[PDB]
């Protein structure tokens, strides 16, 4: 059982925005949900507690709400101090834990939305004849600055040797992040193909290389 | 105001064990249960302990069982995390958490038997197809450095647009790896020469690595 979050939520400057955070009836159906805010290098911050209650100091353009198996979180007149990652959690009977949602980067749009263009390189011949093999998923001029990155081989998907990079801004002012494959040579060479997939709003963008062809 | 104040981090072997501290002011200690939390670098929030506020009662993360103890000393306010057998996977921030309502500023635990070691530098070469008409993708894969910083450069920094460096990703092994991009015009691969310039200060070692088309 996991928490489900979407990687990205954003408004322009004063609209509203919704969070979800989706789960099942052994924690979020049963077991109370709480929200936090983060800034990338400090400690999270309480935004919402037992689903639906206000910390001092947390103004009350946040909300939170639970129906079901899902909860939501809802901010409105957005402002550039609410930019930052935003984690749901629940206590989960089944697995007696603490589970937290994936995170939500909330984005106070600055710039028109842009979506990612995808290099793929193979293995280098130099980094095989070394007994290695690493295949580098570049993305690049995408905003706001969240994406999704899963690898396959052949048609199946691959979690393992998966290393991604939190994007960072390019000099155009849009972002760029890296993904990472660590294959053995066998792997690379025994399979027909890999593909790098990269999400980003409601697009899928794929890109493919084989050791056969250039 | 509620302070929870962590300690005990710091760089430690893999297989081997750190001791985490966190103390507590600011209300009636005794009262609360506690948790730990940690966030791997770049990574989301991962529960790892919870503890009741008499002790008597603890739960642990499935990833964490059998390796980790959580404990306390309500006669200091004092929460503790007994981290055994440690393994690149632990490298984390870990926050101490009264209930799960505030949070400590976090200490943070690296679990990695790398020495000072300077980066493997391989070209990313780009592909003869796109090397016709129209612009092209050429890189440097730095890889499996120890510690933290390195520069890459192109051609010795007379290449600068069309340029991205990207940040460092820490592997299960604890080494770092990055990769820098350019993008050329297709046209100029014939003629045009591309040297990326790799420094790693901490090892004194400076790589240069001429990136050439591959026959596809």
């Amino acid at each position: 059982s996991v928490l489900t979050q979407a990687p990205s939520a954003s408004g322009t400057p004063g609209q509203g925005v919704t969070i979800a955070c989706s789960g099942s009836n052994s924690n979020i159906g049963n077991n109370y949900v709480y929200w936090y805010h983060q800034l990338p290098g400090t400690a999270p911050k309480l935004i919402i507690y037992t689903n639906d209650q206000r910390p001092s100091g947390v103004p009350d353009r946040f909300s939170g709400s639970k129906s079901g198996t899902s909860a939501s979180l809802a901010i409105s007149g957005l402002r550039s101090e609410d930019e930052g990652d935003y984690y749901c959690a629940a206590w989960d009977d089944s697995l007696s834990s603490v589970l937290f949602g994936g995170g939500t980067k909330l984005t106070v749009l600055r710039q028109p939305k842009a979506a990612p263009s995808v290099t793929l390189f193979p293995p280098s011949s130099e980094e095989l004849q070394a007994n290695k093999a690493t295949l580098v998923c570049l993305i690049s001029d995408f905003y706001p600055g969240a994406v999704t990155v899963a690898w396959k081989a052949d048609s199946s998907p691959v979690k393992a040797g998966v290393e991604t990079t939190t994007p960072s801004k390019q000099s155009n002012n849009k972002y760029a992040a890296s993904s990472y494959l660590s294959l053995t040579p066998e792997q690379w060479k025994s399979h027909r193909s890999y593909s790098c997939q990269v999400t980003h709003e409601g697009s899928t963008v794929e890109k493919t290389v084989a050791p056969t062809e250039c | 105001e509620v302070q929870l104040v962590e300690s005990g981090g710091g760089l430690v072997q893999p297989g081997g064990s750190l001791r985490l501290s966190c103390v507590a002011s600011g209300f009636t200690f005794s009262r609360f249960e506690m948790n730990w939390v940690r966030q791997a670098p770049g990574k989301g929030l991962e529960w790892v302990s919870y503890i009741s506020n008499s002790g008597e009662t603890q739960y642990y993360a499935d990833s964490v069982k059998g390796r980790f103890i959580v404990s306390r000393d309500n006669a200091k306010n004092s929460l503790y995390l007994q981290m055994n057998s440690l393994r690149a996977d632990d490298t984390a921030i870990y926050y101490c958490l009264v209930v799960l309502d505030y949070w400590g500023q976090g200490a943070l635990v690296t679990v990695s038997s790398a020495s000072t070691k300077g980066p493997s530098v391989f070209p990313l070469a780009p592909s003869s197809k796109s090397t016709s008409g129209g612009t092209a993708a050429l890189g440097c894969l730095v890889k499996d450095y120890f510690p933290e910083p390195v520069t890459v450069s192109w051609n010795s920094g007379a290449l600068t647009s069309g340029v991205h460096t990207f940040p460092a990703v820490l592997q299960s092994s604890g080494l770092y790896s990055l990769s820098s991009v350019v993008t050329v015009p297709s046209s100029s691969l014939g003629t045009q020469t591309y040297i990326c310039n790799v420094n790693h200060k901490p090892s004194n070692t400076k790589v240069d690595k001429k990136v050439e088309p591959k026959s596809c």
